């Protein structure tokens, strides 16, 4: 289920090195995908201690956007841009070959990709070569719709939530609204922006409302049923805006800066009656020493659906290689006109909460054990250093000890299952005191570790080089150290390891 | 050099009207279904107006994609359709005959300030053109009867073959190669890549889908060999044949 | 690229004063097209006869000459303008590219107080810049510039800073260079009697090099770095500096011959200098001189000036050296000259010889070791880095060095036409043994012959597994096929599990105690990575003991043979 | 892959206050990072000798790439106009993919300033004489930092179209006639209309066992153009050279023979590769007249040795390959492709029908160049035994299996 998650009501920061430029989220709220030039990183948002699944695709050009498929019947699909082609990833497939099919459309780099909310098998791609192509995932070979602006490179493409064949694209200073049955001729051309428009977003509730954001600091709200020229509202900021989007709950919108603006995501209420105003946000998500490059939302709700009681968590990804989860308080839920608890006109969709970070797997061949697997993990011990649940964690303790002792080799680190298996060379030989014996110690932690009365369980693998009396003495001293350090409700894994080898 | 010319710049477009991929095109055969366009950008204009000439050229080149690839449907809207032909399958002899239209009559109006009629063809290819045989014969017979020098200039690197190269299919579907005498090829500019592989330079093929399918063979026999040593001897004897 | 290419085109000497920056001495005065594609006469004649002046005559030919006032299509004042940066861009890395020419240097500027170092031209000068011009390709630019700056420019500029701070040496060198330029251009009638601007510049440079010591240092540095050699430079007649760019001629894994070119004669061994230079026991190995001992003595006398204790010790070690005996046995050569201090001196001298292309490190050569012909043997190619062949040149050298031995083709065919056995099967008699070992050292030092080391991995069949299952139970079935074994290679037996360590210790079941003892001491090295030649040296065992364990354990031991 | 731009700024030479920065994205990025423009202002706007050249210099931890442009015309004040579109990168990267982009940006703006006086009129101040810069710099910065591409229209006919391409190593010149090419990709599906006709002819004959001389004779092609086409395919990292398979060859294990053990997919691919699809007839021939296990394949790969030819190795181990249905050519090819074995080349150094004059000339030239048996066999189009007999007729020779 989604309600036993440990990261939804809490704030959490993860350090994901590698230079990732794009991010997208599962609508179930379980997985988050990060795209780079080397491929995809899938992180479990309920088990952030596990290192993310790397799916390999090496490209020299920087990736633009990644997008999860919101189809409930296809929850294994990820569309990611690989320069001029979009790659659909099958997470049920193995990591060596996880690519299902590739959309070979535009000639220049794909700029943005979006899914149709009404029909989640329809995808629209925009690119630098001044083309917006609409694809069908049932027949992913040629686009069923092509349109162009013919002058300026596209920046985003977005679908209309209400009318399921209207999509808009932003090409420099101009926003063009396309009808899918009207060819390349636009329904309207919003031309009120001075500088280049970065982000575009439709309204989920109104048929004909679009918000825009540009480099001049202006956030413009449009209603193309009334007038193509001019705007219903114009909000001016002191910073350029990179991504501006409407809120998924209540009446409001969320914009974030491009190069300045204290690198904080801004949340602004939208509840009022041309109005050149300034930005008056409610909440600013302070943090993020370098600029934020995308923001997402994490939604969970009841499975059956009688009242609209859903909680939201903001997920932001920044240039300083930090992935942060932001809790949203009920003060924000009330300041935005959001009716928490309401009889549903239509029940909310239900998504499977299955993770995808784990590696999947399925003349004749004889059954054989050719080479030993044990003869065949510093990435894990460096990944666990970047996990911060905002020594206060088991994984932070494990990473600190792994950084403290480079000689100690970890064979199995599992913070989620609280099981540790580490190998070392210890001076515990009865024949010669100078001889070092290879030892395998498996450590099991309780769910109440490190509270008082809940010590870790130490099991040492049966070694021929280790005598039974010395093994029992080592185990008894390890139990003594664990009981003595859990009596003060401190952490006992560094005194134990420093006892086994050395003092 | 303080030359006083009259430039005349015209675009030259061949549009492919079929949905067949360009990889399926046979070398030597031209496109069966095509439409040919001609956008005259700058007319007979003196070269002291080179600022206006360049301005018009840049504006019309930026507008040619909207002009051609946005066809008008009778239902009241426009559909983004159409494709430019490749250089090899382009309408090169049609372009040259379009050029030689203006010299058919010796007794035309006299340009009393200018003397020579020189035609330059700017192409993004490398001197390789698939042409029709009868049109090639007619183009040669026409170019040998008038005072023009078609100076083809290629914006790609010089290839590994002799330029200009024309490939045509005869009446018996026989491939031929010929170098025309009347066309002179210039190139506008340590190892330099002189062979064009577009799908590997642009990385247009995803790494999981161009993995090698056909491998080394399975060492077929001879039906004359009864010993393994005889097989090794017959393989070593024929290891360098052909 | 593994082929050595020092991409120098020349050197500058750009100094600055309160009146403004200028240039002092630049070399060579050649054009871009060649580089890219009275008593003074008696003194210069004696210096050319004695070898004190080492210039390159091709830089002053008529087709390979540019004017002294022009450097690479730039004026002297122009170069002195853009190679004399501000105080914020001085005392740091000066990287500056003009298209394909990189102007790399470390300019030294005096501080605000007026001291060169933190501990006419003597007071006016506030900056000097020994600027090096390189033309590397764009794909190897970072590598070439980084190696040049790390190995030549920084060291030479720091030593020049020290000698200027303690002696004011560059000021005097600039003064005598400018005085000799004025005395040749405006006083000597020999200059006017010499035809051709190139020959005039050659005579002018001969006088400058005769009178100046910094000019000799810069000329030798450029000439011996462009020739890919060690540049020994004389500075202030009291200190010498040795400069080189290291050569990649050692390879553990075999490089691709027909995709990445590698110097012919490169050492395809698993024992490398760079595995030991980067660590700075080495005394378990033996040295192997890269030239004749007298040539090494002649080269090492130019590495110092006063014949100190280090040069005497190094000369004594080079004179009394043998490649068949380890360096640990050479403590007696320096105990008479004065863990342990002698072991440290031996280690430092071995690093000094093997870093400066004098004495390569090898496993000590024996007639009991199997020696194969390297794939990187210098057979093809006119020279080492070409890309009469090298086989015939080295055969002539082999015949000259050993006239009582079969030819180099005979030796290289006797070692590469049968299965590779020990080297003692080529030597006919014991009287021929030392000259054949000298031939073996010659073959290894030329890259013709490498060593075939033995690597052992441990393998377990179904019988050991069934015995271990029976022992575990202590505390199909209608047929018995003997060609359906269930085998298993324990890759690293040190980090073996509980069942796999039982497999290893059931492999030795009925063997005697010496086999039991030797298996336990050598089990951790049975991983396919440790050569058995190093195990014999380190563990103080003999070859008869090791050959017993290979014979007594035949179906369980994997034999792997590579370099 | 490609380094992000740190700061883009447009510096212009004012006729009154000299060289100055006009626009700079990000705003105040140079002063925040300690970069002082007055230290290197004489390189951004240098003398006209250094102008129209790609100037790159190091300033602290940053590498500053610029293409200074100076236009001499009497329309401007002081008879010249100078600008520079300057790019700042970190020092510890490779700015080589960005240098043609900056050079072409400077050249295109030089053309535009010489044509319609774009940058000089964009200042809106009549002191330089006798579209927004800041928006263009923002668009260039974020499009090259987010897409490695840009299409930014600046006029009705002008746009900034920049695509950053990776730099590739040049192919070697060591490719020869005796080398066989191995295509690592499916070359039939890469063929579009822009390919060279020679390469299109070569493609259906790169089967992993044809020599370059054999490919040249099969495709009716001159060997030099085949060498250049194989070089071009090497440049795109799709063809790797190998050796002609003969049973007179000598193969030995390399230092990477342990990679047959420490690899999760090498041995399984070996099992699926080296085996005949059916019970082949070679697995029924005598020596004279389930899939194979990975241990069998490893034991066969170790048993190769120097100085022992493949005929001797195969006649010593032929029941093993017959019972396990192993193709020896496929076995050797898989071993060479994974670089776990190598070939020891045979060198005929010196101390039957009448051979032709050109044939004896190329034989003598091959002998005097110490060429391998493979190259002589390719050049004479003869097997090894005929070459050996002709060499024994010509003189006495020894063979090195290096």
């Amino acid at each position: 289920g989604p309600y036993n998650s440990p990261t939804f009501g809490k704030s959490l920061s993860l350090k994901v090195d590698g230079g990732f430029n794009a991010v997208s989220i599962n609508p179930s709220g379980r997985d988050i995908v990060l795209a780079s030039r080397q491929g995809l990183y899938i992180i479990d948002l309920d088990d952030p201690f596990t290192p993310p699944r790397w799916l390999h695709h090496i490209t020299p050009w920087q990736v633009a956007d990644v997008q999860w498929s919101p189809h409930p019947a296809k929850p294994y699909w990820i569309v990611s841009t690989s320069n001029q082609k979009a790659i659909i990833w099958n997470l049920a497939k193995s990591s060596s070959n996880a690519i299902e099919f590739v959309l070979h459309g535009h000639s220049r780099a794909i700029t943005d990709i979006n899914f149709n909310p009404q029909h989640p098998d329809v995808l629209a791609t925009c690119s630098v070569d001044t083309y917006v192509h609409a694809w069908d995932m049932r027949s992913p070979h040629r686009p069923f719709y092509s349109t162009s602006s013919w002058r300026s490179a596209a920046s985003q493409v977005k679908w209309n939530y209400k009318d399921p064949n209207v999509l808009a694209s932003s090409h420099g200073n101009d926003i063009f609204v396309w009808d899918l049955r009207k060819g390349s001729t636009p329904l309207c051309s919003l031309k009120g922006h001075v500088s280049s428009v970065n982000s575009i977003d439709f309204n989920r509730f109104k048929y004909s409302e679009i918000m825009s954001s540009s480099n001049d600091g202006t956030v413009k709200f449009w209603d193309y049923s009334k007038s193509t020229t001019e705007s219903k509202r114009t909000v001016t900021t002191n910073f350029p805006i990179w991504r501006g989007r409407y809120l998924p709950f209540g009446e409001g919108y969320c914009i974030m800066p491009m190069v300045g603006g204290n690198n904080a995501v801004y949340l602004i209420n939208l509840c009022d009656d041309n109005k050149k105003t300034k930005l008056q946000p409610i909440y600013a998500f302070k943090g993020h020493s370098d600029r934020v490059i995308d923001f997402l939302w994490r939604s969970r709700h009841t499975c059956d659906g009688d009242y609209d009681d859903r909680e939201f968590q903001l997920v932001t990804w920044s240039k300083d290689c930090d992935l942060k989860l932001w809790p949203i308080s009920d003060s924000i839920y009330g300041k935005v006109n959001f009716d928490r608890g309401k009889r549903l006109e239509e029940k909310l969709p239900d998504y499977d909460y299955c993770s995808y970070n784990k590696e999947p797997e399925n003349f004749r061949r004889l059954r054989e054990n050719f080479v030993t697997t044990s003869g065949l993990k510093t990435n894990h011990i460096t990944w666990l250093s970047g996990i911060r649940m905002n020594i206060q964690n088991l994984g932070e303790e494990v990473s600190a000890i792994g950084h403290k002792f480079p000689k100690v080799v970890f064979e199995k680190i599992s913070v989620s299952t609280r099981e540790l298996c580490l190998t070392l060379n210890g001076p515990w030989s009865e024949e010669n005191p100078d001889d070092y014996i290879f030892l395998r110690i498996s450590i099991n932690f309780p769910l109440n570790y490190p509270n008082k009365g809940d010590p870790p369980k130490f099991t040492i693998e049966e070694n021929s080089n280790l005598t039974m009396s010395k093994r029992q003495e080592i185990l008894s001293n390890l139990a003594t150290i664990g009981q003595k350090y859990t009596d003060s409700n401190l952490y006992c894994l560094e005194p134990c390891i420093r006892f086994v080898l050395g003092e | 050099v303080d030359t006083h010319h009259t430039i005349t710049i015209a675009f030259a477009i061949s549009m492919d009207l079929s949905d067949t991929s360009f990889k399926d095109l046979t070398p030597g055969e031209s496109l069966k279904n095509s439409q040919d366009y001609f956008r005259i950008v700058v007319d007979q204009v003196s070269i002291i107006h080179w600022v206006d000439i360049m301005e018009t050229l840049r504006e019309e080149f930026m507008e040619i994609r909207k002009d051609l690839l946005n066809k008008q449907t009778d239902k009241g809207y426009s559909v983004a359709n159409g494709r430019f032909s490749p250089v090899i399958k382009s309408n090169f002899l049609e372009l040259v005959n379009f050029a030689t239209t203006i010299l058919t009559d010796p007794f035309k109006q006299l340009d009393l300030r200018h003397t020579t009629t020189h035609v330059m063809i700017i192409s993004p290819g490398s001197g390789l053109f698939d042409v029709d045989y009868s049109l090639l014969r007619l183009t040669g017979k026409k170019l040998l009867s008038l005072e023009m020098t078609m100076d083809l200039i290629c914006l790609s690197k010089a290839p590994l073959h002799i330029v200009p190269l024309f490939r045509y299919r005869d009446f018996e579907n026989k491939l031929h190669h010929c170098v025309p005498l009347w066309l002179s090829v210039f190139f506008w500019n340590e190892w330099t890549p002189r062979c064009k592989i577009y799908d590997l330079q642009m990385m247009g093929i995803t790494e999981n889908e161009l993995i090698r399918e056909v491998d080394v063979e399975y060492l077929q026999l001879n039906k004359k060999v009864k010993s393994l040593s005889e097989f090794m001897n017959d393989y070593d004897k024929n290891a360098f044949e052909v | 690229e593994c082929l050595p290419n020092s991409c120098l085109l020349g050197v500058h000497l750009v100094i600055s004063t309160h009146s403004g920056p200028q240039i002092v001495y630049h070399y060579p005065p050649s054009n871009t097209a060649f580089l890219t594609n009275e008593e003074e006469d008696m003194e210069v004649s004696a210096m050319l006869q004695d070898g004190k002046i080492s210039m390159n005559e091709i830089f002053f030919e008529e087709e390979n000459f540019q004017d002294i006032n022009k450097i690479l299509e730039f004026d002297n004042d122009f170069v002195a303008e853009f190679c004399s940066p501000e105080r914020e861009m001085c005392n740091t890395r000066f990287e500056f590219t003009v298209d394909n020419f990189c102007f790399l240097g470390l300019p030294i500027h005096v501080d605000s107080q007026g001291r060169w170092r933190k501990s006419d031209l003597g007071k006016n000068m506030n900056m000097f810049h020994v600027c090096f011009v390189m033309n590397p390709h764009l794909i190897e630019y970072n590598k070439r510039i980084d190696d040049m700056y790390q190995f030549v420019v920084t060291r030479l500029s720091l030593l020049l800073r020290y000698v200027q701070s303690k002696t004011s040496y560059i000021s005097s060198e600039c003064h005598i260079i400018l005085k000799e330029k004025e005395r040749v251009l405006k006083h000597s009638k020999t200059y006017q009697s010499i035809r051709g601007a190139g020959n005039k510049g050659k005579y002018l440079y001969q006088r400058i090099l005769a009178k100046s010591s910094l000019a000799r240092a810069l000329t030798e540095c450029v000439d011996k770095i462009q020739r890919n050699e060690i540049a020994c430079l004389e500075i202030n007649d009291d200190k010498v500096i040795s400069l080189q760019i290291p050569i990649q001629n050692e390879f553990e894994k075999m490089p691709n011959f027909k995709l990445q070119p590698v110097l012919r004669g490169s050492y395809l061994t698993s024992i490398l200098n760079m595995k030991f230079l980067e660590k700075s026991d080495l005394l378990n190995y033996a040295l192997l001189l890269l030239d004749e001992p007298n040539n090494i003595i002649s080269s090492l006398e130019t590495f110092s000036y006063q014949d100190d204790i280090g040069t005497i010790i190094l000369k004594h070690l080079v004179r009394n050296i043998q490649p068949n005996i380890p360096l640990r046995s050479y403590r007696y050569l320096i105990t008479d000259l004065l863990n342990s201090l002698e072991s440290s001196i031996l280690r430092s001298c071995a690093l000094h010889l093997m870093y400066w292309r004098h004495a390569r490190i090898v496993i000590p050569l024996s007639s009991k070791y199997t020696y194969i012909v390297s794939p990187l043997a210098p057979i093809q190619g006119y020279t080492i880095d070409d890309y009469v062949p090298l086989i015939y040149q080295n055969s002539m050298l082999f015949r000259s060095k050993f006239p009582s031995l079969p030819s180099l083709p005979i030796f290289l065919s006797l070692l590469s036409t049968d299965k590779p056995q020990a080297y003692s099967n080529i030597i006919p008699s014991r009287e021929h043994k030392p000259v054949y070992l000298n031939a073996l050292a010659w073959l290894i030092q030329y890259g013709y012959v490498t060593q075939l080391l033995t690597f052992i991995n441990i393998r377990v069949d179904k019988h050991i597994k069934m015995a271990v299952d029976e022992d575990l139970e202590k505390e199909f079935e209608y047929d018995d096929p003997e060609m359906q074994h269930d085998y298993t290679i324990i890759l690293e037996p040190e980090r073996a599990t509980a069942i796999e360590k039982r497999w290893l210790y059931r492999c030795i079941y009925g063997q005697p105690s010496d086999i039991q003892i030797l298996f336990n001491k050598l089990l951790k090295y049975f991983n396919g990575k440790v050569p058995m030649e190093l195990v014999i040296i380190k563990e103080e065992i003999s070859r008869h003991d090791l050959k017993k364990l290979l014979n007594a354990l035949d179906k369980y031991l994997i034999e792997i043979h590579h370099w | 892959g490609f380094v992000p731009i740190h700061t883009i700024f447009y510096s212009v030479f004012h006729p009154t206050e000299g060289s100055k920065i006009k626009y700079e994205f990000p705003p105040n990025n140079l002063k925040n990072h300690g970069i002082n423009f007055n230290t290197f202002k004489n390189y951004i706007i240098p003398k006209p000798i250094l102008c129209h050249k790609l100037i790159t210099f190091k300033y602290g931890t940053y590498r500053i790439v610029c293409y200074p442009v100076t236009i001499n015309s009497p329309i401007y004040a002081r008879n010249f106009f100078s600008f520079n579109f300057v790019f700042v990168f970190p020092y510890d990267c490779e700015t080589s993919p960005y240098e043609p982009a900056i050079t072409r940006l400077g050249k295109m703006f030089k053309v535009l300033e010489e044509q319609n006086q774009l940058l000089s009129k964009s200042e809106r101040d009549p002191v330089f004489f006798d579209f927004s810069i800041q928006d263009l710099l923002m668009r260039i910065f974020q499009d090259l930092n987010n897409y490695s591409e840009c299409l930014i229209p600046i006029d009705e006919g002008n746009a900034v179209d920049i695509k950053i391409f990776p730099l590739l190593r040049p192919p070697t010149t060591c490719v020869s006639l005796e080398d066989v090419p191995l295509s690592s990709v499916n070359l039939k599906k890469i063929i579009d209309v822009n390919w060279d006709p020679t390469m299109m002819s070569i493609v259906p004959y790169i089967d992993g066992l044809n020599s370059i001389a054999k490919i040249s004779k099969l495709s009716n092609s001159d060997p030099g153009l085949v060498i250049e086409c194989i070089r071009h395919l090497i440049y795109y990292k799709c063809v790797t050279l190998s050796d002609i398979f003969q049973f007179s060859n000598i193969y030995a294990p390399s230092s990477l023979i342990r990679n047959f053990l420490t690899d999760p997919l090498m041995a399984s691919d070996c099992q699926s590769y080296v085996t005949f699809p059916e019970v082949s007839k070679i697995s029924n021939l005598p020596l004279n007249k389930f899939l194979p296990t990975r241990s069998c394949l490893f034991d066969l790969y170790r048993s190769l040795s120097q100085g022992q030819t493949l005929k001797t190795w195969y006649e010593s181990k032929y029941m093993i390959l017959k019972e396990n249905n192993i193709d020896i050519r496929r076995f050797i090819t898989f071993g060479l492709e994974k670089r776990i074995i190598y070939r020891c080349y045979s060198f005929p150094v010196m101390i039957m029908p009448k051979l032709s004059d050109e044939e004896e000339g190329i034989l003598e030239e091959s002998i005097r160049n110490a060429e391998t048996f493979d190259k002589i066999c390719v050049l004479l189009s003869k097997p090894k035994l005929e070459v050996e007999s002709y060499l024994n007729e010509l003189g006495e020779f020894k063979v090195i299996n290096s």
